[PDB]
């Protein structure tokens, strides 16, 4: 009936004066763009039949049509960035935050899911479906004593569209916004689907990715704990966003640091540090390169749940971009640890890997495992045994990377080679 | 010294409805 219509017979159904037709035709222009493969959405654009999409957004008392049209403006608002503008320019915006308050279930869906759409293009197109005021109407769609009795579906897509309401960061969004979603962003994080636990997670790293004032909005709403369960998950959907954001947020200060390890998140990373996808595996010793780089009781909490053989381990072999963040976390662990604890990372094996890698082609690791030989140096210094360092440098065969390193193009590790070279050796 | 950033993929931006 309405199947494989042409853009010029859906032209004319919507051009009649007869609210059936028009219904018919935008059932049509809907099958068209909800195809397998290449929808015509520019030749539906180019046809002008946004404008009368929106307008049939209104249509209270043809509930059909108003969930058509918000079908197909969904499917266009889905491509390109122009096709998302073009619905944006046609007046969507306030047509479907008006539909948010529909008595029909899947009308609402459909509205949530297209403002999802509009507002994952990006920035401003999210801020501008902020300044309509969608906020206020999608979190009361969520405003239940018990989320379970609401569709899985359904709150699926309100997740969603949620987390794309907390995307992006040039600029971030507004923090008024942040605060508003925050307590129904922690609700979704605590459901059972694992979906909607998915898509929290993914928006709490989305806030927690960037100033340390982002940060503590989301640290003081009390989800660390929460975070740290859901990183123990068994189905990597779920342990991935929230590594990015217990990662995100041992970015911040010493304080949120040592609030993500009282949770006990380092008990997690022999899994983590061991997995294997090879994603979990960088971005976990990633997070440990950024707990390094933190005071030195963290350092010990560190070395008291045995990560430093973990570690030694990822150094040893692992991905090349895995490996690059372990040198990281052991550079930042000279750094600031105290004698004792690089006296125990060397212990522990660290030199022999650690050398392995001077052989990269990346200029970047070698001038961080310079750094940190340097740094592990001046600990031996302080006891008194750099020639007992000296020669196990030179078993492994480090000392010759070093001296090829003394005729290397950067300048740093020009100059840092022959320093260890002429100190040392 | 610490350094921020920069199916298990971060959801879709947008999605169509098939």
């Amino acid at each position: 009936g309405t199947v494989n219509w042409s853009v010029e017979d859906i032209v004319k159904g919507i051009n009649s004066n007869n609210l059936e037709s028009q219904l018919q035709a935008t059932q049509a222009a809907r099958k068209l763009l909800s195809r397998e493969k290449q929808p015509p959405i520019d030749n539906i654009i180019r046809a002008g039949l946004i404008p009368k999409f929106v307008s049939f957004l209104g249509k209270t008392d043809c509930s059909p049509i108003q969930f058509e049209s918000a079908w197909a403006l969904t499917n266009i608002a889905s491509g390109t960035s122009e096709q998302t503008k073009a619905v944006v320019d046609g007046g969507a915006i306030p047509a479907f935050i008006s539909l948010l308050a529909s008595p029909h279930a899947h009308i609402s869906e459909q509205a949530v899911w297209a403002l999802g759409n509009i507002a994952g293009d990006g920035s401003a197109f999210r801020d501008l479906v902020i300044k309509h005021g969608a906020i206020d109407p999608l979190l009361a769609l969520l405003a239940v004593p018990d989320l379970s009795t609401l569709a899985c579906g359904y709150l699926r897509n309100l997740t969603w569209t949620l987390s794309n309401l907390c995307r992006n960061k040039n600029p971030a969004p507004p923090l008024d916004a942040v605060e508003q979603i925050l307590p129904t962003l922690v609700r979704l994080l605590h459901h059972n689907d694992p979906e909607v636990l998915a898509d929290s997670c993914w928006a709490i790293s989305y806030l927690t990715d960037g100033p340390n004032e982002r940060i503590e909005m989301v640290v003081k709403k009390g989800v660390v704990p929460q975070l740290v369960k859901l990183l123990g998950a068994t189905e990597l959907p779920i342990v991935t966003p929230a590594l990015r954001a217990i990662g995100n947020i041992v970015t911040g200060t010493d304080e949120q640091t040592q609030k993500v390890i009282d949770a006990g998140a380092l008990a997690v990373f022999p899994s983590l540090l061991t997995n294997p996808k090879t994603n979990i595996q960088k971005e976990a010793t990633w997070t440990m390169s950024n707990i390094t780089a933190g005071r030195q009781d963290q350092i010990q909490q560190v070395v008291n749940h045995g990560l430093v053989p973990f570690l030694v381990g990822v150094l040893s072999k692992a991905d090349f971009k895995t490996q690059k963040e372990a040198a990281w976390a052991i550079t930042n662990y000279t750094s600031g640890g105290t004698v004792e604890q690089i006296v125990y990372l060397v212990h522990c094996g660290i030199i022999e890997p650690l050398m392995n890698l001077l052989s990269a082609k990346d200029t970047k690791i070698i001038q961080v495992i310079l750094d940190a030989i340097s740094n592990i140096f001046q600990a031996a210094e302080k006891l008194g045994e750099t020639e007992k360092l000296s020669i196990m440098i030179e078993e492994c065969g480090g000392l010759d990377k070093i001296e090829a390193l003394q005729r290397h193009e950067n300048e740093s590790v020009y100059k840092a080679s022959l320093n260890l070279i002429e100190k040392y050796f | 010294r610490k350094r921020k950033f920069g199916t298990s993929t971060p959801p879709k931006p947008k999605k169509n409805r098939e």
